């Protein structure tokens, strides 16, 4: 169970799959079968997903942290 | 076809949440015993 | 859709399609204006 | 700030008498007799016209009011 | 309300009366601190009684035909803002329109009450669903290559969407950039705002008390010619918590309507408020001590007691009872422990 | 580092052992309502 | 809005009905009716209609919640005398009551074109 | 502290005394009227 | 039913905007039903759709709405013939029971200028609107005969907003309340008892209580019935105050006739006979 790009379903093969906010769930419009196991999800994590820093704060926090770069003076 | 859904007996359906049943209601914070004890639901309108 | 903002200050709308940086003629502030849809809104008089 | 029409408590018209309350008081000053000449007469009324301010007027002088 | 120009200000929380009345039983200390002009609420008459016991515990009752005529009716005045910074050294955003096929990261939501510049107009009837403001993002660009193009590319979108409680209309865009040198926009979304039951009021006394429940104007007592009440405040509420001075205003806001003067409310004179009012209430065609008979409303019997009727100057907290609510069957999950969000 | 992950200072003790956060649940402002009997709680329409 | 609309405290639905007619399971001989969306209005005057009729022994009303819109009728009459007639008996003079109210009241307010006095 | 928890006061104090007052003398038309109030009942009216 | 008790109507005094009558030989219950009738069951026309096409004023659209449906609109011209927009199950509106109210003035003088109820123009046919100068042919009104007045417009204002006229009543909004409020009074001397009267002297006598003039202080009557029951029914300007009675009176059986038909219904539908 590997070749799973983004839609999959266990009866048929899944072509589009929409992203619901208020619930959380994969709703499959042509049946309607989930793929469960929901992760953190994409509209409640969207001030954290790539700029998930107060306002241009780089620095790479990995290894050589050095909080300057850019707007960070 | 939300009208023609073939079910049979064994499954699970997530319905409303109907009158008589027997649900806890606490205060947050507890401060004695008798403060996490259950009531039966009763619909009616406003987030009262 | 020729609503593109309009002037604070001399009141004037610009109407050009293009994606200029809120710029306006003789003046040169960015204070910008808006102008209301155009679409059959259903209001009250509860 | 523009009285309203018909009262909270009874209903009687009182907002199309702002505008001769303020004419009266010109020529005549006394707050019983401006009062008693708009068929205004039990206490539910005279609430609505003398509890009220009319702040519409420091609203309309400002110049940019046109956009 | 707090202000005069209410159009030139953009605050996040913002909320003015429709109709602010000055408040009849006021001091002559507040006309200096510019208290009449720019008051909290108007002089609802607060007919002490208990009608049917739901006002138990800091809470009253209302009348429901009374609000529908501008009863502490309130506009809910909310301010949003989203810079337009860089992201990189060839990345930026792009306020722009992109379509369900040359983009991706919708989640569900489609463009449907957008406009071609990225923004919203005033007088769209957004919602907790739609776009108030569109903008997208690149990153691979060049990393994303070897028959990759289609029409997406890598168009991420990373548009503002209005959180699901908020059910207004956008009033005014504004659109200005800051010292940062950096075009933003700032947009403020109009919503109705009603006394419902389960909103937090408060008193000018100290007694504050939410809404119980609201009953039509049939539904509830009245005196002779057919003075209704507004505001049912439970008389046991006073002895409680020994609150003489509501009693005080209660009276005088009656002996000044039948009158027609600001009376003045100095807690340090030598006019007796105590005999003099009490015998002056008496000679318009009143009792002297205030209390007054209503009937049933349902009925029709006389009330054995005497309902203490008179206006009471109010106000109106800012605790939307909508707003605090919070419930959800099964959501977003966290990854670290597997929790749910925050609120 | 690892050890404040696990010491209790808003770790995986207190902020999850001991106040974490559930599911299934409401809130709301109570209103008094001696109509009702001793169990029939009040449950909003939104909330159903 | 959270709450009901303005129309649905008096509209029915195309689910419910109005009257509801229910005998009951105690007493001999008797019925408890049951009226849908409908507060205070009506049942002050049906309990006062059967308490002068000396052929009504029970007669009361109440609602499940002040709220709602739901009003229920417990009559009890005599064995002989069936309680559907004493419901519809009621119903019928206060009606002809009404009626002869309105035709005394065009002509009061008809007899003075000019004046009283 | 071998004592029940459940109180009774406030507006539901008041009336109770009021009601059992020597100067209360009920109709014949309020006793009908609260017969049909009370949840269960045999269906035996009392003797005046 | 045999025996029963027969009305009694005494007309006291009519004017234009309210009435006093006095009702005799009657039940409690009837004297207070008759109030709830006459404030929320009679159908009045008032604006009910609301669309704001340009404005530039000071005010917010969701301010000019809410006092446009509150304006007393007129109901003398039968508006019983209207049918209902939920009945008509026709393309939402209809002229049939929609009245088109059009708005359009402009300021364009430097002075303030006065915004009125007289500016609502209607596409409608020949209907009379409101009460602003159009109906009171007799010269004898106020000073300049108004009931509202929109927002002052001044200098660079416009207002342009489009409305219609639906049809409803009181019980579903108190805008379409025709009656301001109902007076209610019976026997000012209390024979019943009801209540006690802590000391009668400091009570006042009121204007009802002067065709008695009793200086015992409060008589007592065992044998006492509710009788003569006073009435001084005071309209906001909506309708003449004579004529809501007579709308409401009608409309009152007709809500009884149709208990009276659903009555019969179910004892067809069931298995219980009446005959
Ligand atoms: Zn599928
Ligand atoms: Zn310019
Ligand atoms: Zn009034
Ligand atoms: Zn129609």
């Amino acid at each position: 169970l590997d070749a799973l790009p983004r839609v999959t379903c266990p009866n048929h093969p899944d072509a589009i799959l929409v992203e619901d906010y208020r619930a959380g769930d994969m709703i499959c419009p042509e049946c309607g079968l989930v793929v469960g196991d929901r992760v953190i999800d994409v509209g409640s994590e969207w001030r954290t997903f790539s700029n998930d820093k107060a306002t241009k704060d780089p620095s790479r926090v990995g290894d050589s942290q050095n909080p300057l770069l850019s707007d960070g003076d | 076809k939300p009208s023609d859904l073939h079910l049979q007996t064994g499954y699970k359906v997530e319905r409303h949440m109907c009158d008589g049943d027997i649900v806890i209601f606490n205060r947050q914070p507890t401060l004695h015993k008798m403060s996490m004890m259950g009531h039966r639901v009763r619909i009616l309108p406003w987030s009262t | 859709q020729p609503m593109i903002y309009i002037c604070g200050e001399c009141h004037t709308e610009n109407e050009i399609k293009s994606r200029d940086p809120i710029r306006c003629r003789e003046c040169g502030y960015r204070i910008m204006y808006k102008k209301r849809t155009k679409r059959l809104v259903v209001f009250d008089a509860r | 700030m523009i009285i309203p029409v018909r009262c909270f408590t009874c209903g009687k018209i009182v907002g199309n008498k702002w505008e001769a309350y303020l004419g009266l008081l010109q020529a005549e000053y006394t707050e019983g007799d401006a009062l008693d000449a708009l068929g205004l007469k039990r206490y539910c009324c005279r609430r609505m016209l003398l509890a009220h301010v009319d702040l519409i007027e420091k609203l309309l002088n400002y110049a940019p009011l046109e956009k | 309300v707090y202000i005069t120009n209410f159009h030139v200000r953009m605050d996040t929380l913002a909320h003015v009366l429709y109709y602010p009345q000055k408040p009849l039983v006021t001091t002559r200390s507040m006309e200096y601190l510019r208290f009449r002009e720019l008051p909290a609420g108007i002089n609802s008459i607060v007919a002490i009684a208990s009608y049917t016991g739901y006002n138990q515990e800091d809470s009253v009752i209302m009348n429901r035909s009374a609000v529908d005529r501008g009863f502490f009716r309130s506009v809910f005045y909310r301010s949003y803002k989203e810079q337009e910074s860089k992201k990189g050294f060839d990345q930026e955003e792009v306020f722009e329109k992109p379509t369900r096929e040359t983009c991706q990261g919708m989640r569900h939501a489609i463009y449907d009450k957008l406009d071609d510049d990225g923004l919203i107009a005033p007088g769209v009837r957004v919602s907790g669903d739609d776009v108030i403001i569109g903008k997208t993002v690149t990153l691979p660009e060049n990393e994303d290559e070897l028959e990759s193009t289609n029409r997406r590319y890598t168009k991420r979108d990373c548009s503002t969407f209005l959180r699901t409680s908020e059910t207004g209309i956008v009033d005014q865009v504004m659109v200005t950039l800051n010292q940062e040198g950096y075009k933003f926009c700032k947009i403020r979304v109009r919503s109705v705002r009603i006394p419902q039951i389960g909103d937090k009021f408060a008193s000018r006394h100290g007694q504050k008390g939410t809404c119980g429940i609201q009953y039509r104007q049939e539904d509830m007592p009245f005196t002779c010619e057919g003075i209704t009440p507004d505001i049912i405040i439970n008389p046991h509420a006073i002895p409680s918590r020994m609150t003489i001075g509501h009693l005080i205003e209660c009276l005088q806001g009656k002996v000044s309507a039948n009158k027609g003067e600001i009376g003045d409310a100095t807690p340090f004179n030598d006019a007796v408020n105590v005999q003099k009012i009490s015998n002056l209430l008496s000679d318009y065609g009143y009792h002297l001590r205030g209390n007054e008979v209503l009937y049933n409303g349902f009925t029709g019997r006389k009330i054995t007691s005497q309902i203490f009727i008179g206006p009471t100057y109010y106000q109106r907290l800012k605790h939307m009872v909508d707003d605090k609510i919070h419930s959800r069957a099964r959501g977003p999950i966290q990854i670290l422990n597997r929790q749910p969000m925050e609120g | 580092s690892l050890k404040q992950r696990l010491k209790g200072k808003e770790g995986r003790v207190r902020g999850n052992l001991m106040g974490k956060r559930v599911d299934f649940s409401a809130r709301t402002v109570i209103t008094p309502d001696p109509n009702l009997s001793i169990d029939q709680v009040g449950v909003p329409r939104s909330i159903a | 809005m959270n709450a009901p609309p303005a129309f649905e405290s008096f509209l029915l639905f195309e689910g419910e009905k109005k009257i509801t007619i229910n005998k009951d399971t105690k007493v001999p001989n008797a019925c408890l009716f049951t009226i849908n969306k409908e507060d205070h209005t009506l049942g002050n005057i049906i309990k006062s209609q059967l308490l002068k009729d000396p052929q009504v022994l029970f007669a009361g009303y109440k609602v499940p919640h002040p709220l709602e819109h739901k009003i229920i009728i417990r009559v009890q009459t005599t064995p002989d005398y069936s309680p559907q007639e004493a419901f519809t008996n009621a119903i019928t003079d206060l009606i002809s009551e009404l009626s002869l109210l309105e035709e005394r009241f065009r002509v009061a307010i008809k007899d003075k074109q000019e004046g009283i006095e | 502290s071998n004592r029940p928890v459940m109180g009774i006061v406030q507006d539901t104090l008041t009336a109770v005394r009021k009601f059992t007052k020597r100067d209360v003398f009920l109709e014949r038309g309020e006793v009908m009227n609260l017969l049909m109030f009370l949840s269960t009942w045999d269906g035996k009216v009392p003797q005046p | 039913m045999p025996y029963a008790n027969q009305p009694t109507v005494r007309i006291t005094e009519l004017t234009d905007e309210n009435v006093k009558f006095i009702i005799e030989n009657t039940d409690l219950a009837v004297a207070n039903s008759i109030r709830r009738v006459f404030i929320a069951e009679v159908p009045i026309i008032a604006i009910d759709w609301v669309q704001i096409d340009a404005n530039s004023s000071v005010l917010h659209d969701e301010f000019i709405a809410h006092r446009l449906g509150l304006i007393p609109l007129i109901s003398d011209d039968i508006v019983d013939k209207l049918q209902y927009s939920r009945d008509c199950t026709c393309e939402e509106f209809c002229p049939e029971c929609s009245v088109e109210f059009t708005l359009d003035v402009r300021c364009n003088e430097d002075q303030t200028r006065h915004v009125t109820s007289r500016d609502l123009i209607s596409n409608s046919p020949r209907v009379i609107p409101v009460t602003s100068r159009n109906r009171d042919n007799d010269p004898n009104d106020y000073v300049e005969q108004d009931d509202i007045l929109i927002v002052k417009l001044r200098k660079g204002q416009e207002l342009r907003l489009r409305a219609y006229a639906k049809k409803g009543f009181g019980k579903e909004h108190a805008k379409w309340n025709p009656t301001a409020g109902v007076a209610f009074e019976y026997d000012p001397d209390n024979a019943l008892r009801h209540t006690v009267y802590p000391k009668p002297e400091e009570w006042p006598k009121s204007e009802y209580s002067e065709l008695d003039e009793d200086e015992s202080q409060a008589p007592y009557d065992p044998n006492g019935k509710p009788e003569r029951f006073y009435y001084n029914v005071e309209s906001c300007g909506s309708l003449r105050p004579e004529t809501i009675v007579l709308s409401a009176l009608s409309g009152l059986k007709k809500k009884l006739s149709d208990l009276q038909t659903q009555l019969s219904h179910e004892i067809q539908s069931d298995v219980l006979t009446i005959n």
